[PDB]
RNA sequence: CGACUCUUAGCGGUGGAUCACUCGGCUCGUGCGUCGAUGAAGAACGCAGCUAGCUGCGAGAAUUAAUGUGAAUUGCAGGACACAUUGAUCAUCGACACUUCGAACGCACUUGCGGCCCCGGGUUCCUCCCGGGGCUACGCCUGUCUGAGCGUCGCUU
RNA sequence: GAGCCUUGAAGCCUAGGGCGCGGGCCCGGGUGGAGCCGCCGCAGGUGCAGAUCUUGGUGGUAGUAGCAAAUAUUCAAACGAGAACUUUGAAGGCCGAAGUGGAGAAGGGUUCCAUGUGAACAGCAGUUGAACAUGGGUCAGUCGGUCCUGAGAGAUGGGCG
RNA sequence: UAUAGGGGCGAAAGACUAAUCGAACCAUCUAGUAGCUGGUUCCCUCCGAAGUUUCCCUCAGGAUAGCUGGCGCUCUCGCCC
RNA sequence: CGGCUACCCACCCGACCCGUCUUGAAACACGGACCAAGGAGUCUAACACGUGCGCGAGUCGGGGGCUCGCACGAAAGCCGCCGUGGCGCAAUGAAGGUGAAGGCCGGCGCGCUCGCCGGCCGAGGUGGGAUCCCGAGGCCUCUCCAGUCCGCCGAGGGGCACCACCGGCCCGUCUCGCCCGCCGCGCCGGGGAGGUGGAGCACGAGCGCACGUGUUAGGACCCGAAAGAUGGUGAACUAUG
RNA sequence: CGCGACCUCAGAUCAGACGUGGCGACCCGCUGAAUUUAAGCAUAUUAGUCAGCGGAGGAAAAGAAACUAACCAGGAUUCCCUCAGUAACGGCGAGUGAACAGGGAAGAGCCCAGCGCCGAAUCCCCGCCCCGCGGGGCGCGGGACAUGUGGCGUACGGAAGACCCGCUCCCCGGCGCCGCUCGUGGGGGGCCCAAGUCCUUCUGAUCGAGGCCCAGCCCGUGGACGGUGUGAGGCCGGUAGCGGCCCCCGGCGCGCGCCCGGGUCUUCCCGGAGUCGGGUUGCUUGGGAAUGCAGCCCAAAGCGGGUGGUAAACUCCAUCUAAGGCUAAAUACCGGCACGAGACCGAUAGUCAACAAGUACCGUAAGGGAAAGUUGAAAAGAACUUUGAAGAGAGAGUUCAAGAGGGCGUGAAACCGUUAAGAGGUAAACGGGUGGGGUCCGCGCAGUCCGCCCGGAGGAUUCAACCCGGCGGCGGGUCCGGCCGUGUCGGCGGCCCGGCGGAUCUUUCCCGCCCCCGGGGUCGGCGGGGGACCGUCCCCCGGACCGGCGACCGGCCGCCGC
């Protein structure tokens, strides 16, 4: 239950800061989980998705056995496109389908040093 | 307008008083602020107790309440001469001091004075450099307590006077009858009545 | 309201251009200019009866009344009949109202308060506060109340010594104290009986605050339990006595019926 | 027999009532106390690659610098793709900058007409000569400079 | 109420079946796609046929009145799918110098000009326009403002408040 | 350019003062008051009027009494009086 | 085969278009072209009455305080040497002020249209008055006998509430007369008998909360004016320099 | 004649510094109506408000008595409950309307002119040195103000000067570091628990029962939101005196500058003036023979002046010391910056405005002032063929759905078009009664009833009839073994190893005290503590009643499945 009443239970104000937050923000709100091994490996239960990332759709029309690398993240529509996942349009011309990163199991993170400290700290927090 | 048989009502609502209409909605909001206002003050400010100066034995100036008793203000500078301190040294002591309150009962004044010395009895003070003016060793482990709960002495002391056993006495039963309560309302009304008319008797030979 | 349409400055025709009598907005080109005004028939208009803000809110009840209700409330709660009646599952539940040891209100781990219930079956109301969690019905979804979460057993204690955290997310659970007894939490919805769980402190710290016939509530000032109307007032046992039945004229069963 | 008129039902047509939703109001309560002569509130004009409005800014003009987070903004081409260099966006903003009118302040205001001081080129210098920079409103306080009296007085002709 | 359900809730329609005397209600059938109801208590901004009722929409009138102030148009060709109306040739007329002519002040603000479209506008029409979209256009020592005072408006000194 | 609202101006009509002038326009007091028109929203059951006395600057109104409804209380019958 | 029905049609009979001002409306009285949404007795304060609950000569925490910081907690619980205070328990007077118990028995002073001493009872009497109590009497398949058994009543008695009357007490005035006490013997106080005015007493029933009706003042069931005041804007029309 | 000093002044684009203007919800100062009521209207009420003007602060104002009271007296201002709809005002009509107590929040008190004393011991400015970080403040030398009066000592509660007495030894303004603090000091950044598993629907799942006898996992975290629907676990979010870092504020502890108060006696000083007050006149108040303010005139006193609620004279008494000033707290806030909640509203409601809203637009101007939400899960917004020049259309395609095709969720009424059925000279429509037709509903229409008992015909079963074996329930007697409920005594036992209350006591108990002659006197009186007695709980044996919702064992009749 809520204690600290500095934080909102509304609805509208909720849905006014989930839909009009910054991208700094969006971020954070568009975190995906990990797959079992990798977070036995890593010590963490969930990460921020960036260009790079490895994805297993495991929900929607397409679902399982479909490991693809992500090409863009449009945090203003709260979707990833992922470089598989396909859709013809009436012309032929093929059109990524618009995925949303909480539905998404990634299995291959991106080495960095700057992924390597934020690892480093979630290890640390969660303890 | 007017009804049936019922009382005659004159609101007094003629007035605009629909922009003027203060109504608690805050009332639990400054009891609140106000618990806050006292934590933070007993916190804050000092060790001494809530309420901090000490309010003398004081009797209500009425023909209804002067039966009764009444914490007053401060504690009437002959008083407190009497007890023997300077002012402010008893404004920091903790007395509390108000330089218009004048005594014209020695009962009161002794009174006054009984209270201070149990004040001073019940004081202990705390310096800053252990040179030891007033004071001892670790005193009742720091008194036992910090902070004391409105007002040191509870000062209202409504005094229970009984006079219970007493045997019934002599002529007193027959001489303090309602005759003298009449007598002397008389004598009161016709006192100047009486003095100017035997100053005419004195003035005519 | 506190700010009505009374924004709008307006007039009335009258006699000639013979729309109506109400008042309407005076302007050029922008189309409201000629519409209804303020009033209570009109678009945009003022509302009958302004709700203001100095209605008679809150409600005084005298204390007697108050502690009148929750003896009421406690005394119903220890019925079987009254809470089964209500709909708590009191099927594998031992005797009535149920008290425990002085080892319960130092829990800290909510995972004994779920062995706890599971073992003193109250896990059966519980599992009917989890299977009744549904959505709201109607407009109130809007300010943030989507869950008809109905209310199970409550815990009555003192001695705060973990046991809200134990206990703190349960659902349809109720935090109570044995020294501040809430008539909206022993009896909500205004109906009596619901199921409660005591603890041996709680349990004999009762009879210190209200006290028996014979002597007064120790805790309170002066406070007594009331006036109990009928005494022994099992009434089949009293139309079945030999005493009033002695004196009852015959069992006169004839019907006579209309006669053609 | 058909045409016209009336009542139902099915389907179709301006109409957006009802139902469902809400980045919206309304009410109540708490926390803090905050504009300006070091140019306030307000207004005019301008600024995006494609940009009318709202929003954001002021010739450094869709933001500059710094800090934090950490691979984007996005409708479209381009641009930095670099991160064993410094790093895109976003928020914070504590450093710079903030056109004109506006208490508006050189005059009333027609973006006109001036007056001092300094610096660059134009006959290497004022003499009503181009550009740039600073100053030039009223009242008043303290102190400085100058002078007005047949206001009062000292010394001398 | 271990209530109802995306195997279909609210809403709406119904030559379907029924109940209650009536307020109304239940079920069936058709669209719809996410919330709804029953009992017990509680509180209402709680029921519409009217008020020259307010807002919004729609009929009869009705394809009706009306497209009639100022003498008038006609033939051929051309771009065009399309011409009583656009453009040109020709003919006949009007305005007839106190103009239906050539340029100004106030006012308008891009209407001026070219190109393209013709759902929208022009009370029919357009291939046309002052409509729409794109791109252009206003160059001053010697034209005027800027200078001056006119009737008048105005700040300081002063006075009032 | 000057005269601005009980003010201006008028060869005088009370005419003109931004389609309004025998007292302009906009906003506020203001949701001004009205004994005066119009309207006042679901069903069923029971009971059910008056247009009269007196008074009032009273005569389209109100007060009082009367007519009416609701809520009860005190009793009485069921067995030669 | 059956079927009433928000389907259609025909036939017989009755049937003027609703709402309200009115004595009278279908009216040649007024509003209404049609349809969808909105739309009019609410809220506060005060009073009175009725009802329901709690306590009850008391009642009430609305003003504050106490709990550990909690979403529901702007709730709730408690104060009691926090009952200050409101209402009620006492009224009458303009006021000084005064302020609700009487009855029975014995003795005493001339039981004298007259007071004292001692004891007892205690909110008076009359006529009705629900109810309640005592009880003559008689009734149960054959006899003397009994206990509860079936089983009521003539008559008598104490009398709830309340009504009607009489009587008593208290307060302010009116008339008539006498007596008593002195922290001081006075234009000092007190007392008696009668008829009056009071919203009185004559064993008190109030306080708090809630609901319903009615009235009042607040915009007060909704809409409506000719008008008044305050502060600003216009001489681009027109009037005159 | 000239030079100089002082006093009155002018100038400057002199050096430095200050006020203008805006918001104005709360607060302060002025003045300021009428609609309305009084059923009429003048006094009155509206109202000392609305409008107008001038000012500042997070609060403002007020605030240390020229006070209240009149007795067993209190003692700054503010705010609340009472006082109280009361005293009182009012064509005493309508109506208007306080105050002192008393109980609470808050508590903080002070300073100056005069009087004298200090050789102006005082302040502003200029120039250089001593100085530390992010920056300006003490000390050296000369230019002004000020003797027509700076500063210290002083404040009506008395103060000052000189002896006597025992004493007191000190403060506040800096600077680096160490451990803190009640939310575990301020705000900001970044992070932290646990199914996405097996089966089945669905376009999609967050739907649907189950995850071994330990309830599959987590919980101090099951608030809320987004995610293709209805999630605690799939995601930042939620709980936690949860952790790690940076920035800021505070009280401890080394330098620099100042530092005699109390009691007795003697002497001296001891106060705010066109001001109070009086007359008169306006506004206001509840304030009346005038509460306050203001205009004019008259205009002081020093055992004085004011107040003492009925004008005035005489007398007595109570209280205060005005014409100078400051001060935080409780209190108010519809403006503003963030903020949390809602028995509120749902695009004709709620702010005028959910949206490019004070916008479009109107009036010369003051000013007036709208309408307007929704496709889908994702545009996947209809490729391509074909008629027409296109608008549009027929195929085809995406989607669960085009019956969602760019103002596109749902799609009624008024009204219109077509089809089907029926009808038509008394305008249409209606009530009662039938009839005919049509849609639809239930069923098989010469064939539809069930439940029990008994007499007949085959079949397979096992109990029941009686008993043994068994646990569980009903009933009552010994109230048998024992708990407990109602009133009663007793151990006064827990009275000191006990709770509650008593204006009932104990002056031969104690302590702190007064009085009379360190001691004595209950000789009399005040407060607190100890305990004597009165009405209820805590054990017991002995006993009466129901064994009554209080229930076990022992035994009995009558139940019951296996
Ligand atoms: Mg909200
Ligand atoms: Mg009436
Ligand atoms: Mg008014
Ligand atoms: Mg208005
Ligand atoms: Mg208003
Ligand atoms: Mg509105
Ligand atoms: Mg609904
Ligand atoms: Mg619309
Ligand atoms: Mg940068
Ligand atoms: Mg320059
Ligand atoms: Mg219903
Ligand atoms: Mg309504
Ligand atoms: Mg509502
Ligand atoms: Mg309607
Ligand atoms: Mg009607
Ligand atoms: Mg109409
Ligand atoms: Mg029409
Ligand atoms: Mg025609
Ligand atoms: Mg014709
Ligand atoms: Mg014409
Ligand atoms: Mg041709
Ligand atoms: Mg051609
Ligand atoms: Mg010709
Ligand atoms: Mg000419
Ligand atoms: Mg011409
Ligand atoms: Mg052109
Ligand atoms: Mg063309
Ligand atoms: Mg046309
Ligand atoms: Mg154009
Ligand atoms: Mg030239
Ligand atoms: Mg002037
Ligand atoms: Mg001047
Ligand atoms: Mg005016
Ligand atoms: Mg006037
Ligand atoms: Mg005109
Ligand atoms: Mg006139
Ligand atoms: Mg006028
Ligand atoms: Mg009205
Ligand atoms: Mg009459
Ligand atoms: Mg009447
Ligand atoms: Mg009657
Ligand atoms: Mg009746
Ligand atoms: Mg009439
Ligand atoms: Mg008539
Ligand atoms: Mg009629
Ligand atoms: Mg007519
Ligand atoms: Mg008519
Ligand atoms: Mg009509
Ligand atoms: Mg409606
Ligand atoms: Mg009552
Ligand atoms: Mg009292
Ligand atoms: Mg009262
Ligand atoms: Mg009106
Ligand atoms: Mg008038
Ligand atoms: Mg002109
Ligand atoms: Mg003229
Ligand atoms: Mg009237
Ligand atoms: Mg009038
Ligand atoms: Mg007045
Ligand atoms: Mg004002
Ligand atoms: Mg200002
Ligand atoms: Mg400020
Ligand atoms: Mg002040
Ligand atoms: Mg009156
Ligand atoms: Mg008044
Ligand atoms: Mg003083
Ligand atoms: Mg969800
Ligand atoms: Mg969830
Ligand atoms: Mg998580
Ligand atoms: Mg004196
Ligand atoms: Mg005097
Ligand atoms: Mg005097
Ligand atoms: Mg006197
Ligand atoms: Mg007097
Ligand atoms: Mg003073
Ligand atoms: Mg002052
Ligand atoms: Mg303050
Ligand atoms: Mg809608
Ligand atoms: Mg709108
Ligand atoms: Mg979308
Ligand atoms: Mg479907
Ligand atoms: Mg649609
Ligand atoms: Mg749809
Ligand atoms: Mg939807
Ligand atoms: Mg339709
Ligand atoms: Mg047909």
């Amino acid at each position: 239950m809520k204690f600290n009443p500095f934080v909102t239970s509304d609805r509208s104000k909720n849905r006014k800061r989930h839909f009009n937050a910054p991208s700094h923000i969006r971020r954070k709100i568009m975190s995906s989980p990990l797959s079992k091994e990798l977070r036995q490996k890593y010590n963490v239960r969930s990460m921020p998705i960036r260009k790079d990332d490895e994805v297993q759709v495991v929900r929607g029309h397409y679902k399982g056995q479909q490991i693809g690398k992500v090409v863009q993240v449009y945090r203003k529509k709260y979707v990833i496109y992922i470089e598989r996942v396909q859709r013809e349009k009436a012309n032929g011309t093929t059109v990524h389908v618009g995925i949303h990163p909480s539905k998404v199991v990634i299995t291959r993170l991106k080495l960095d040093k700057d992924r390597k400290k934020i690892l480093e700290r979630k290890a640390k927090s969660r303890q | 307008a007017p009804s049936r048989n019922g009382m005659v009502l004159k609101p007094h609502f003629h007035k605009d008083w629909q922009r003027r209409v203060a109504t608690w909605f805050n009332q639990p909001a400054r009891k609140i602020r106000r618990r806050k206002a006292r934590q933070a003050k007993a916190r804050r400010i000092a060790p001494r107790p809530a309420s901090g100066p000490i309010r003398p034995i004081v009797r209500c100036p009425t023909v209804r309440y002067h039966t009764k008793v009444r914490a007053g203000r401060g504690f009437s500078l002959e008083e407190l001469r009497v007890a023997g301190i300077h002012k402010k040294v008893a404004r920091t002591i903790g007395i509390s001091v108000d330089p218009r309150r004048r005594n014209k009962s020695t009962e009161s004044l002794q009174a006054n004075v009984q209270r201070l010395k149990e004040y001073r009895s019940k004081l202990i003070l705390f310096p800053r450099k252990p040179s030891a003016p007033k004071k001892g060793d670790s005193s009742a482990e720091e008194l036992k307590l910090a902070t004391q709960l409105t007002g040191p002495v509870m000062p209202v002391r409504n005094v229970y006077k009984k006079e219970k056993a007493r045997v019934i006495t002599e002529e007193e039963k027959n001489f303090k009858a309602f005759a003298s309560l009449r007598m002397a309302r008389a004598n009161a009304r016709l006192f100047g009545i009486r003095a100017k008319r035997a100053k005419e008797a004195a003035e005519q030979d | 309201s506190e700010l009505a349409g009374h924004q709008t400055s307006a007039e009335s025709w009258g006699t000639g251009r013979a729309v109506a009598r109400i008042p309407r907005v005076r302007g050029g080109g922008t189309h409201r200019s000629g519409q209804g005004a303020f009033g209570n028939m009109c678009r945009g208009g003022r509302m009958f009866a302004p709700t203001k803000t100095w209605r008679r809110w809150h409600r005084r009840v005298n204390t007697t009344q108050k502690r009148y209700a929750i003896c009421s409330a406690l005394a119903a709660s220890a019925l079987p009949a009254l809470v089964m009646s209500k709909g708590h599952r009191i099927e594998e539940v031992p005797e009535l109202p149920l008290v425990v040891e002085d080892k319960v209100e130092g829990y800290k781990k909510t995972k004994e308060a779920v062995l706890l219930l599971k073992k003193l079956k109250a896990w059966n109301d519980i599992k009917k506060v989890y299977a009744s969690q549904r959505m709201r019905a109607g407009k109130g979804k809007m300010r943030n109340r989507r869950r008809i979460q109905r209310r199970g057993p409550c815990i009555i204690y003192n001695e705060d010594n973990g046991i809200i955290k134990a206990f703190r997310n349960i659902p349809g659970i109720t935090l109570l104290n044995v020294s501040k007894l809430n008539i909206l939490k022993l009896a909500p919805g205004g109906h009596v009986g619901r199921f409660c769980i005591w603890t041996e402190s709680a349990f004999r710290k009762l009879d210190e605050l209200y006290g028996t016939w014979r002597k007064a509530a120790s805790l309170k000032s002066n406070y007594n339990l009331p006036m109990h109307k009928m005494i022994n007032t099992d009434l089949s046992r009293i139309l079945k006595s030999p005493e009033i039945q002695r004196a009852l004229r015959a069992p006169r069963k004839k019907i006579h019926r209309r006669v053609l």
